[PDB]
């Protein structure tokens, strides 16, 4: 088990925890009892950019971006309630968290693109 | 004295410094050349290759 101290300045901190490839299992769901999600995290690794079409008005894609403000990207510590649904479906209702990092990515060109990258009210 | 269209004559019989005149030269066109892309690269727009490419 790792404390602070190990971590820190490392990057792990900003990395969401992982499983093992033995983790292909299924957790029952009990429509009779409440569930929640305690932790939920987000870490994402690619930051795609619509481009702004010519005026060609076909279709324009999403392109790479390069991050500048580092691994300060995640989401985490996010918790809510896990409804049961009639129908048998699950839905996670977002109460609260550390649901939003402003991001800044670089375009081809130079043109930086900041954005509230969030799940607020998921 | 030499007329003002003579003044490099003096390097006809100077090999040396006849050298260090084309290294001069030399010298002005590599620094043409790098600033010519430096405007260029502060003046191109690179966003639309069909119908705004470098040579519109
Ligand atoms: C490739 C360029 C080049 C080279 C290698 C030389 C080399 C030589 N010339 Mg020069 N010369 C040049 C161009 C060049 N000349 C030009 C264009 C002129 C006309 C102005 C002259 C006029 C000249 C004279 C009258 C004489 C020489 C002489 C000589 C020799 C001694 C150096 C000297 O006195 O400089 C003098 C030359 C200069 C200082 C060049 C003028 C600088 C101009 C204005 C550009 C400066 C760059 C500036 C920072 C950019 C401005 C940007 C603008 C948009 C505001 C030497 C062999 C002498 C010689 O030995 O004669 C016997 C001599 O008496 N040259
Ligand atoms: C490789 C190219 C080259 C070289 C090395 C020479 C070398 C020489 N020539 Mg020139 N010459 C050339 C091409 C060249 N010529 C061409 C193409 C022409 C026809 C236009 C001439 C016409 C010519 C004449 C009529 C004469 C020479 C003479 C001279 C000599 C003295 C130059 C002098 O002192 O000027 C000093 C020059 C200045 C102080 C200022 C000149 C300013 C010019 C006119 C405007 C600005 C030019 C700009 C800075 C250059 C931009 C670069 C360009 C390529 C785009 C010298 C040995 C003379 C000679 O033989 O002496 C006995 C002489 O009488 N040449
Ligand atoms: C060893 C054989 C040799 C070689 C390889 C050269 C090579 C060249 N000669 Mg040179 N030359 C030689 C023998 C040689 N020469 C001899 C025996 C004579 C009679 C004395 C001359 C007289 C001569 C004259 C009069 C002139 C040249 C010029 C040039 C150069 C024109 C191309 C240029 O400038 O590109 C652009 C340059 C580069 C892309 C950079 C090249 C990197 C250099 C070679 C490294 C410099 C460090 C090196 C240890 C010191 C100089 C090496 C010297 C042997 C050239 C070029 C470097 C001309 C020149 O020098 O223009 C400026 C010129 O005017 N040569
Ligand atoms: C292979 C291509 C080439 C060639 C053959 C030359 C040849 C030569 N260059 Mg040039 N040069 C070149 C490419 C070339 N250059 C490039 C790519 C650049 C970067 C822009 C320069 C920049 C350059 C500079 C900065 C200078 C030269 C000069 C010279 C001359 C030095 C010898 C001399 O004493 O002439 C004596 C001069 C002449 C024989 C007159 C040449 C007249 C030219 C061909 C046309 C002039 C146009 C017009 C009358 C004036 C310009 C318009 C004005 C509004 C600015 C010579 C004619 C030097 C020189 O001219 O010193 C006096 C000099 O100062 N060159
Ligand atoms: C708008 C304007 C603003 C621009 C200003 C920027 C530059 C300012 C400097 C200009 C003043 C020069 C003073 C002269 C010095 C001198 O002593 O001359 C004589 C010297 C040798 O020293 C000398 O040599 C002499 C004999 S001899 O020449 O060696 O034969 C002898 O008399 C003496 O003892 C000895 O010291 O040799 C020369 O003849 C060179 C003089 C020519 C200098 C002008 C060129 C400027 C353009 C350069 C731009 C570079 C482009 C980029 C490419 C890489
Ligand atoms: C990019 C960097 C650029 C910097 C470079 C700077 C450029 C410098 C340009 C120098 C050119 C100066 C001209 C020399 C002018 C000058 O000195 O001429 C007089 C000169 C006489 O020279 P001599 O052999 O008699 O020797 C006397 C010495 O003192 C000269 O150094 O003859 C020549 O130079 C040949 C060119 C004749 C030019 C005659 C044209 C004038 C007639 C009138 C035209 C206009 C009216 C027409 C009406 C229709
Ligand atoms: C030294 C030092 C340094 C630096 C250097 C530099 C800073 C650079 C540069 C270069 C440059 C930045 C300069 C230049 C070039 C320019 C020129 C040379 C041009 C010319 C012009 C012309 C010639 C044109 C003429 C005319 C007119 C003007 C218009 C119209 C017509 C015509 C075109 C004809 C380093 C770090 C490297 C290291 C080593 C040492
Ligand atoms: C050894 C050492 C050093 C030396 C220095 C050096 C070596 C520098 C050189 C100087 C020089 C060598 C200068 C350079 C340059 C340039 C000029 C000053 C001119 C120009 C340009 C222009 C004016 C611009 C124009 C352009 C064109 C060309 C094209 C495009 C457009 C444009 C407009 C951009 C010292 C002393 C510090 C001290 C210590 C030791």
């Amino acid at each position: 088990t790792l404390t602070y101290d190990d971590i820190v300045g490392t990057g792990l901190a900003n990395k969401c925890p992982t499983l093992d490839d033995t983790a292909r299992g299924a957790y029952p769901i009990d429509s009779s009892q409440t569930y929640r999600i305690a932790r939920l995290c987000l870490q994402p690794t690619t930051f795609l950019v619509k481009e702004e079409p010519k005026n060609k008005r076909q279709e324009a894609e999403f392109v790479p971006t390069k991050l500048v403000t580092r691994e300060t990207t995640s989401l985490d510590q996010i918790q809510g309630e896990l409804k049961v649904n009639s129908d048998g479906s699950l839905t996670f209702v977002e109460e609260d968290g550390i649901d939003f990092q402003p991001v800044t990515v670089q375009m081809a060109g130079g043109e930086r693109i900041p954005l509230l990258f969030t799940v607020k009210n998921l | 004295g030499l007329p003002w269209y003579r003044v490099h004559t003096v390097l006809i019989n100077d090999p040396g410094r006849l050298i260090a005149a084309h290294l001069m030269h030399t010298a002005l066109v590599a620094g043409w050349a790098g600033s010519m892309a430096l405007y260029e690269l502060a003046t191109f727009d690179p966003s639309d290759p069909v119908l705004n490419p470098m040579w519109r």
